[PDB]
């Protein structure tokens, strides 16, 4: 075999995308047969340069996660790309910890493959049109451009929350992401903020291509906005240096290999 | 009700420059702030903060949680919590001038620059 296309020839553009039709995921088992043990795929056509683990931070969402399988598998597999599916649940009550389960997963998926692309994606998020590569760019890539919810636009010029992607080395570079971030808002724009000092620009696909739906929800309980949010993103240049992948701890409960994807349980402390 | 930025731009262009605080600069804030929520309701924990202008029951307005506030405003939070601006606003201007715009802690990160991005052209 050969390198595969620069752009996939499976492609189909624009979908339409609905939440009303309930979801089986037997049936999704039986309609992506070419998914193996832990929600893994590597196209038999060709060889993808493109081996991609995709993070989805995770508690008490699983209705969200079956509309997520139900799209996207189909649509990854189109993009010709070898990737492995990753959620990480955070065990307990605590308040919720988005970035922290981020970097959970960029440690944990290493340990399966060598990896060197990573999507970020929250479980609520669907991408409008194929042509919206689930992949990694020469700079740091936001992917969810132009959400249904922010009437199809970017929200502001700094936003890099949703769906993103880094490189390996665009994530080492940064020392990751931060682990202090609890309860709702702040902790992409940290991240955001950690990408420009380390000289970096922020790519994307232009908002027709980039077009994502999220499944209408409430604020969940225990991940009410983070009143500290503020002063923190203030002083990322300091904090950057010391608090990210170098001083992550955490505690691995469970590891689950189901068809469609791999999910692990960790308990991730409190902040700091 | 979820506003978009040109309707609040609208909305509260009386405002504009004062205390040298302008449109741009209070786009920007209030998106950070509120999402555009004239229903926001957020606990800052002890204390509650309502509306567009997330302004606080601990001394600006009365709420039945805290009845004993201050309230500089003089006025009920559940004011604050419609899509009748005139009192929102006129509560902010005492913050502004009183306290400043340091009250509002999203201004320094998320406002010192790229403040054209936050233009309304629809007049
Ligand atoms: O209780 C929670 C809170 C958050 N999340 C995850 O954290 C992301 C950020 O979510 P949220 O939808 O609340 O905020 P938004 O993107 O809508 O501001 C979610 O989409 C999920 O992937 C979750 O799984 N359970
Ligand atoms: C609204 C949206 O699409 N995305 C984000 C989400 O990823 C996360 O950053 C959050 C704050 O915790 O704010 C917002
Ligand atoms: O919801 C869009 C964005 O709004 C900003 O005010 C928050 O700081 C971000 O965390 C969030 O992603
Ligand atoms: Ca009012
Ligand atoms: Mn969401």
């Amino acid at each position: 075999l050969t390198a595969c296309p620069e752009e996939s020839p499976l492609l189909v553009g624009p979908m339409l995308i609905e939440f009303n039709i309930p979801v089986d995921l037997k049936l999704v088992e039986q309609q992506n047969p070419k998914v193996k043990l832990g929600g893994r795929y590597t196209p038999m056509d060709c060889i993808s340069p493109h081996k991609v683990a995709i993070i989805i931070p995770f508690r008490n969402r699983q209705e969200h996660l079956k509309y997520w399988l139900y799209y996207l598998h189909p649509i990854l597999q189109r993009q010709q790309l070898d990737y492995g599916i990753y959620v990480i649940n955070q065990a307990g009550e605590s308040m919720f910890n988005r970035a922290k389960l981020l970097n959970v997963g960029f440690k944990e998926a290493l340990k399966d493959y060598d990896y060197n692309c990573f999507v970020f994606s929250d479980v609520d998020l669907i991408p409008m049109n194929d042509h919206n590569t689930y992949r990694c760019f020469s700079q740091p890539r936001h992917i969810s451009v132009a959400m249904d919810k922010f009437g199809f636009s970017l929200p502001y010029v700094q936003y890099f929350g949703g769906v993103s992607a880094l490189s390996k080395q665009q994530f080492l570079s940064i020392n990751g992401f931060p682990n202090n971030y609890c309860g709702w808002g702040g902790e992409d724009d940290d991240i955001y903020n950690r990408l420009a000092f380390r000289g970096m620009s922020v790519s994307r696909p232009n908002a027709v291509i980039g077009k994502t739906r999220m499944i209408r929800h409430s604020r969940d309980k225990k991940n009410e906005p983070n009143p500290q949010r503020f002063d923190r993103i203030a002083h990322t240049k300091e904090t950057m240096l010391s608090d990210g992948l170098n001083s992550l701890t955490y505690m691995v409960l469970e590891v689950q290999r189901y068809p469609l994807y791999t999910k692990i349980t960790v308990d991730i402390g409190t902040c700091s | 009700t979820e506003l978009t930025k040109c309707k609040v731009s609208h909305a509260i262009k009386d405002i504009d420059g004062y205390q040298g605080i302008s449109l741009l600069e209070w786009a920007c804030v209030l998106f950070h702030t509120s999402g555009y929520d004239t229903q926001a309701v957020v606990n800052d924990n002890g204390s509650t903060e309502y509306g567009l202008f997330q302004i606080s029951d601990r001394f600006w307005c009365k709420s039945s949680e805290f009845p004993e506030s201050e309230n500089i405003c003089g006025i009920s939070c559940d004011k604050l919590l419609d899509d009748e601006l005139d009192d929102d606003i006129a509560c902010a201007k005492k913050i502004l001038a009183i306290k400043g715009i340091d009250y509002w802690k999203a201004y320094k990160p998320m406002c010192s620059e790229k403040l054209e991005q936050w233009r309304c052209e629809k007049p």
